[PDB]
């Protein structure tokens, strides 16, 4: 449990933070696009084709 | 005798950026890889739709 | 790397007389390392 | 001449697989609207005056 | 009491001088009673054409067989009688002839090197004798799978260029090479601006420069004719060559990407990354506890008999990668673990292992420059490639600059998502397809 | 060594769809094996969604 | 200007317990420390053959002060090296690292040499490495010929092979390893040599840790020359053969005579692809033999005996013609046919080769370590050249005479259908 | 050393006889769950202790089949329970802890 | 067996109306369910390790 507490294991977290942050954007944008989530999509310029 | 083994000529198959044997291939590596991956990305964009 | 010194995987062939010189011994020594 | 567009597309978007995916999911969002908008415009043009949305204004009130 | 940093300052400066005919003369003095002296020429198979390929390797067989002033045995008897040793070698870019002898035998040693480089006899009776000798050596080299697989790697990686050519040349060119082809090769390439007289050991730089004026002055230099050689770039090609031979008991595999070349500062960081992966042999003692994950896994699961990383440097190009030999059912596992370590270092290298790679390099650099002959080689080769001797204190500065960020950036620049040149030989049915190898050069998780 | 080869589940998928040695010269008439698999799955999905209303 | 510093002298010290410390401060960036031990294969007997081979392979097993994991990772972390070199007389534990890390590798060296545990399971896991080590060594045909040459020459204690007999692989026990270290790794059988290290710290280390009192005294188990022949019919392409007679123990003046005789006859080339003009053995065989071959004088000098002769490589059908031609060439020197210029050129090859063999720290450390055990002293090179100059032409002749008249030992491997027995020479 | 430490030992002997693996002839280290550390320690046992462990487990599995136990005379006495595996398992754990401490740097 | 009897209690309470005192018993049995699995049974295994001296 406490094997992963040290300098090297914090360096590994540093190296994968830019990647893990991008997969979260891929998942987030993929969730908004797949469900047509209007809360987020209404703020995008070209996808305002709703005509409420 | 293995020094007789020359590699055949692939000039009929090489892309235009890779024809000159005196020009580095690094100058066109990004463009060549970008094209085939643009084909893959556009394909995934189509299947996603 | 392991070493065997005496001159004072199929390895290869030594056929001609030029490559043979130096092969004849001249006291064994066995070295081992990491 | 600077490197071609496909070269700057590779190093900037396609090198990392994570950005390669972010490019696709973002390209899928705009492609859907642009393709559905354009494709519907071709269907309605070929069928002008026949669909209900064309004869809709006659029966407003 | 002296620290490691202070010991790098104590190494004597390498004194460099140049004659009026372009011949550079370099030396590193010490207190030794012995010394090494030689001539490094900027010639090799990369300068040869397809018709005269192997000509330099032919001249190497004739360099010690007689001169105009010392015909036949006369050269050997002088070298042997003073207890000296005479040697030579030829790569794709450099040719060298050097003598090991006592310090008092310095003037005779330089005199012989001059008579060798300038006044080679090349008797027709001797050329026919060496014709059969080189042919036997070609048959001998065929049995060394390591020499074969690395010639294949050059053949496929630099296909269509001079670097694809091997040093020995093809069997047909050694049979039809005339004396005129060889003299044409000598007058064209053995020119004073392209040679370096290097020495190391107990000797003052003055007597070397005097002997340089005394014996090498009679050499056309600084303007031969409108026949100047110039090395053009050499195209690298992602490709694969597979010599299937199931009669051999172990497979040989060499895989590599394109390296930058001699002068690029990135070679230091690349060598640090290669040192982390390191090398393995079945006679190593460490086995499972080795630091390198590839070596540990290779020893624990017995994936190979050996592997080695390499960074081969040429002018503006090179071969960066690894070579291994293994059982026919371990070629896939070995390729998988190898590529996984390239990708791991490209993306997620850590600080401690990078320090190990820097320490392995510091020990390798100082252990190699121990003896007059290694230092004499470092002097000669560096003056041709770098145009100077890079002091050990400068190598330490460039090594100390490397950290984990440098390795991740530098490894990704040359490894990540790049087309390798693959060469295989032996029972290689299980060698992965090139597309699968090419897919191992990136990670979908990254 | 390799997770794809040693895991009890992935080794069956690996030895069937990934690392299976297949001939280098099978033509388009060998595509109908997978197409039959797709048709069977395609008929089951649509078949099930029709059973929610039939 | 560009000149080097003033080179220091080698410090040398004998402790009253028999230990020998010798150090040189060369101000190099690297340091090198060697512990040389009179524990080579000669101190095995017929009940523990191969124990010193397995010991040579066990340098990274667990010690009382450092586990096997720590030794491997600890040395590699600083980019260091740990080696074990063995001869029939000595074992040499050598350690290399940058001079800022001498303390770390010294601690590992002492643990490996003075506190090995030889754990039952670690030793068992290491047994198959004997088969791999021996197989890699014995693919040089020179190795097995010289194993058999010593097996044929001596009744005991040098007949013992450098490599473990096959029947012993897996049979060497941890008790035998413990007993081997307690008996032979003692103060009066050891020498602590160091480069890039100060003399006080070595002498300090020597007095703190290397004071192991003798479990077995300096053995008087003298090697007894007997002579004989071992022949190995195999499927090699060429016949290897060595013909030898008892010559002289190392350090004696008669040993220097045989070393000069070695270079009068020829031992290894000086020119890449050269005809070897100054080698009288090679020219003597090339007279009556026009096939590919090689021939070299063999010289092996030990503490209490020696073997001098020559080594031949030839086609199977030319094996007798090559051996008889070479042996006759030694007879002409024993009959007096030896010029003074011939002896001077031999002294130049010998004197030059000795100096060249100590250019490097690796070769210098090995020479100082061997001198410390063989002689209990350090003889500088200028004194060594002085001893070579003292060899007379008559001494070279009498050494040839001792070979011609001495009871021979012979080892050969190949297709031996035309390889003579000793009595046929 | 005192009357209270005999009561802690008293309940330990109670729990020992309540655990009941002594009724099958087993020892405490025979019952341990085999993880990677335990498997290595068992691998390092000398031949005699390995063969003894194998037969006790075999005899206990034979009893568990029949739903039987040994006579009380042949039960494992708490005072005689030999921790034959603990010194080997302590050393295996100590080595792993060292590998895990090097991995942190 | 406290987990079984506590589950036999939830079974009994489940087939009864939501009225006094079944409301309180059903809440106690519900907490006892998750407390036995998450807290008590793991703690017993640790106590048992100490009594055997490991
Ligand atoms: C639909 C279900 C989707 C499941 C996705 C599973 C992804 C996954 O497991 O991550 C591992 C995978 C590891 O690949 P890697 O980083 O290149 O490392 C290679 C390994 O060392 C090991 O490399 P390797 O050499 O052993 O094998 C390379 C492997 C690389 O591909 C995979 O391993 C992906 C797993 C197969 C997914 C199949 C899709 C359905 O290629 C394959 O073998 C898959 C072939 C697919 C056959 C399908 C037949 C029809 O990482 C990802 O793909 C994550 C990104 C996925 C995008 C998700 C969108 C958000
Ligand atoms: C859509 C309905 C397709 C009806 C069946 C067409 C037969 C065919 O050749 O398929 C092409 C295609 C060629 O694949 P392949 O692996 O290169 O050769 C297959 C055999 O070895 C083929 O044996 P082969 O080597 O003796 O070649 C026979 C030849 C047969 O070619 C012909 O008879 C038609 C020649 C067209 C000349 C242009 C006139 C306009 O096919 C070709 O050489 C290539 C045809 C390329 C299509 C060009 C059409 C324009 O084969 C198939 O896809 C078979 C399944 C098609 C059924 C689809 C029904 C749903
Ligand atoms: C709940 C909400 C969740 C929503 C999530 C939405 C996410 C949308 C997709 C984004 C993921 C992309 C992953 C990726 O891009 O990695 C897949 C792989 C890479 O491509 P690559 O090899 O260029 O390497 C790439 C090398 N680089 C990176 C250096 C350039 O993509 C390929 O290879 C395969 C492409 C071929 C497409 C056809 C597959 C479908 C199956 C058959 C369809 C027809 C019959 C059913
Ligand atoms: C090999 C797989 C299958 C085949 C070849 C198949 C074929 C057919 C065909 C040809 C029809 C006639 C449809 C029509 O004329 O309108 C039909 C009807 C039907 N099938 Fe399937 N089917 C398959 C699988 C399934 C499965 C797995 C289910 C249920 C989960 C299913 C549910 C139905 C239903 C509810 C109908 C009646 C609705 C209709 O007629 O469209 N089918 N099937
Ligand atoms: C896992 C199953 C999820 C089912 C969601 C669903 O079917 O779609 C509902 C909304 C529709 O978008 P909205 O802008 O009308 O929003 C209307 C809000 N009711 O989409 C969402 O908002 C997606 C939310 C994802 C959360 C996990
Ligand atoms: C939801 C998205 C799932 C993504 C999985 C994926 O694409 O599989 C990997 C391959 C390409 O990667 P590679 O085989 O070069 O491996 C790279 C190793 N570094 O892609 C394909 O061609 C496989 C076809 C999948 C059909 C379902």
């Amino acid at each position: 449990l406490t094997r992963f507490l040290g300098p090297r294991y914090r360096q590994l977290a540093r190296n994968w933070v830019p990647t893990a942050s991008l997969w979260g954007a891929v998942g987030a944008v993929g969730l908004v696009w797949a469900t047509d989530w209007r809360l987020i999509l209404d703020w995008v310029p070209y996808i305002n084709g709703k005509f409420k | 005798s293995h020094t007789d083994i020359k590699v055949p000529d692939f000039s009929d198959y090489r892309r235009p950026e890779v024809l000159d044997s005196t020009k580095s291939s690094k100058e066109s590596s990004e463009a060549r890889k970008g094209f085939s991956y643009l084909v893959t990305a556009t394909t995934t964009v189509g299947v996603a739709y | 790397r392991g070493v065997a010194g005496a001159l004072r995987d199929l390895k290869r062939s030594v056929l001609c007389r030029e490559s043979l010189r130096g092969q004849a011994a001249g006291p064994l020594v066995a070295s081992v390392s990491l | 001449v600077a490197p071609t567009l496909t070269a700057r597309l590779y190093s900037l978007l396609f090198r990392r697989t994570s950005t390669f995916a972010l490019t696709i999911v973002v390209g899928a969002l705009f492609f859907e609207r642009a393709f559905d908008q354009g494709a519907d415009a071709i269907y309605e043009h070929i069928n002008e005056g026949k669909l209900w949305k064309h004869i809709k204004h006659k029966y407003e009130n | 009491t002296a620290t490691y940093a202070q010991a790098l300052q104590s190494v004597p400066e390498t004194q460099v001088s140049q004659l009026d005919n372009g011949l550079r003369v370099a030396s590193e003095q010490s207190s030794q009673p012995t010394c090494t002296v030689g001539v490094w020429i900027d010639a090799g198979s990369r300068y040869e054409s397809e018709k005269n390929n192997g000509a330099g390797y032919f001249v190497e067989h004739l360099a010690f067989k007689g001169t105009k002033n010392r015909p036949g045995n006369a050269l050997e008897k002088e070298v042997e009688s003073m207890g000296a040793h005479l040697n030579a070698y030829s790569t794709r870019e450099h040719t060298a002839y050097y003598i090991k002898a006592l310090s008092k035998d310095l003037p005779k040693a330089v005199e012989l090197l001059a008579d060798i480089v300038q006044n080679c006899s090349l008797e027709d009776s001797q050329i026919e004798k060496e014709r059969d000798v080189i042919l036997q050596e070609l048959q001998e080299n065929d049995t060394s799978m390591r020499d074969v697989v690395f010639n294949y790697l050059h053949a496929t990686a630099f296909q269509g260029t001079p670097l694809a050519q091997s040093v020995e040349g093809p069997s047909e060119n050694v049979r039809k090479l005339s004396r005129a082809d060889l003299t044409e090769y000598l007058s064209r390439h053995y020119k004073a601006p392209r040679m370096v007289l290097a020495a190391a050991g107990g000797l003052e730089h003055r007597q070397l420069l005097d002997l340089a004026q005394k014996h090498f002055s009679g050499l056309s230099g600084t303007y031969d004719e409108d026949a100047v050689p110039t090395l053009s770039p050499c195209r690298f090609t992602g490709s694969q060559i597979c010599h299937r031979e199931d009669g051999l008991p172990l497979a040989h595999v060499a895989i590599a990407v394109e390296g930058p070349g001699w002068a690029h500062p990135d070679n230091v960081a690349l060598q640090v990354a290669n040192a982390i992966i390191g090398h393995y042999d079945c006679t190593y003692g460490g086995g499972a506890h080795l630091s390198s994950p590839l070596a540990s896994i290779a020893a624990t699961n017995k994936l190979c008999q050996s592997f080695q990383t390499f960074n081969i440097c040429y002018a503006d190009t090179g071969l960066l990668g690894a070579h291994f030999v293994c059982d026919h059912m371990s070629i896939d596992d070995m390729m998988f673990v190898l590529q996984g370590q390239w990708m791991r270092l490209c993306t997620s290298a850590t600080e401690s292992e990078v320090l190990r790679g820097k320490n392995l390099l510091r020990n390798a650099l100082v252990s190699h420059l121990d003896g007059t002959t290694p230092v004499c080689e470092d002097i000669g080769r560096s003056l041709l490639t770098y145009g100077r001797r890079i002091p050990l204190a400068e190598w330490e500065s460039r090594i100390a600059e490397v950290d984990a960020r440098v390795v991740r950036e530098v490894c990704s620049k040359y490894f990540y998502d790049q087309c390798p040149a693959v060469a295989g030989f032996g029972p290689i049915e299980q060698l992965p397809d090139y597309n699968r190898i090419r897919s191992g050069m990136f990670w979908l998780r990254f | 060594t390799n997770i794809r080869k040693s895991h009890p589940l992935m080794k069956i998928v690996n030895n069937a769809f990934i690392d299976l040695p297949a001939p280098s010269n099978i033509s388009s008439w060998w595509n109908f094996g997978s197409l039959l698999g797709i048709c069977l799955i395609l008929q089951i999905l649509t078949g099930l969604f029709l059973a929610m209303h039939y | 200007a560009g000149v080097p510093p003033h080179p220091q002298d080698l410090e040398f010290t004998r402790l009253p317990n028999g230990l020998v410390i010798a150090s040189l401060e060369n101000y190099a960036p690297a340091s090198r420390i060697g512990l040389f031990i009179k524990a080579g294969s000669r101190y095995e007997n017929s009940n523990n053959l191969g124990t010193s081979h397995l010991l040579r392979l066990a340098s990274s097993l667990t010690t009382k002060g450092a586990s096997s994991f720590k030794i491997t990772r600890g040395i590699e972390a600083v980019g260091g090296k740990l080696s074990v070199t063995s001869t029939r007389e000595n074992m040499a534990y050598t350690v290399e690292c940058l001079r800022d890390d001498v303390d770390i590798l010294m601690e590992f060296l002492l643990n490996v040499t003075t506190a090995p545990e030889f754990r039952r399971w670690e030793v068992a896991a290491l047994q198959p490495q004997l088969r791999i080590d021996k197989a890699v060594a014995l693919q040089n045909p020179q190795a097995h010929v010289i194993e058999n040459l010593h097996a044929a020459a001596y009744r005991n204690a040098l007949a013992n092979s450098l490599y473990c007999p096959d029947y012993r692989i897996g049979k060497v026990t941890p008790v035998e390893l413990h007993d081997y270290v307690q008996n032979h790794f003692t103060s009066a059988r050891m020498a602590l040599i160091g480069l890039g290290v100060s003399h006080p710290v070595l002498k300090q280390v020597a007095e703190q840790f290397l004071n192991i009192r003798g479990g077995l005294g300096l053995s008087g188990a003298k090697a007894k020359y007997h002579g004989g022949e071992i022949r190995e019919q195999n499927g090699d392409s060429l016949v290897h053969a060595a013909l030898v007679a008892e010559s002289a123990a190392i350090g004696s003046a008669e040993a220097n005579a045989f070393s000069v005789l070695q270079h009068v006859l020829g031992a290894g080339p000086h020119v890449k692809r050269g005809s070897n003009a100054t080698s009288s053995l090679y020219q003597a065989v090339a007279k009556g033999v026009h096939q590919p071959f090689d021939v070299s004088a063999f010289n092996a000098s030990y503490s209490d005996s020696g073997l001098f002769g020559f080594y031949t490589i030839s086609q199977a059908a030319s094996a007798g013609d090559v051996i008889k031609a070479a042996y006759n060439q030694v007879k002409t020197i024993a009959q007096g046919n030896l010029s003074n210029p011939d002896v001077q050129a031999a002294k130049n090859k010998l004197k030059a080769g000795y100096l060249m063999s100590v250019e490097s720290s690796e070769g210098f450390l090995d020479e100082v370590g061997s001198q410390a055990l063989a002689a209990g002293s350090y003889t500088p090179p200028s004194t060594v050249l002085q001893q070579i100059d003292a060899v007379a032409d008559a001494d070279v002749i009498n050494a040839a005479k001792k070979f011609v008249s001495g009871r021979k030992s012979m080892a050969a491997s190949g297709n031996l259908g035309h390889t003579p027995f000793i009595d046929e020479l | 050393v005192s009357a209270s430490s005999r009561w802690l030992e008293g309940i330990r002997k109670w729990y020992y006889n309540a655990a009941g693996f002594n009724k099958l002839g087993l020892m405490r280290d025979d019952t341990i769950h085999e993880n990677d550390d335990v498997k290595e320690a068992i691998r390092r046992l000398p031949e005699n202790l390995y063969n003894d462990r194998v037969f006790r487990i075999k005899r206990a599995l034979d009893l568990s089949m029949r739903q039987q136990i040994l006579p009380k005379e042949q039960w494992t006495k708490y005072e005689e329970d030999k921790s034959y595996l603990e010194p080997y398992l302590k050393e295996v754990i100590r080595e792993r802890k060292e590998r895990e401490e090097w991995a942190k740097k | 067996w406290a987990l079984v009897a506590d589950l036999l209690t939830l079974t009994w309470i489940g087939g009864q109306p939501v009225e006094h005192p079944y409301i309180t018993i059903g809440q106690l049995a519900s907490v006892l369910y998750f407390l036995l699995i998450l807290v008590l049974m793991p703690t017993a295994g640790t106590i048992e390790n100490k009594l055997l001296k490991w």
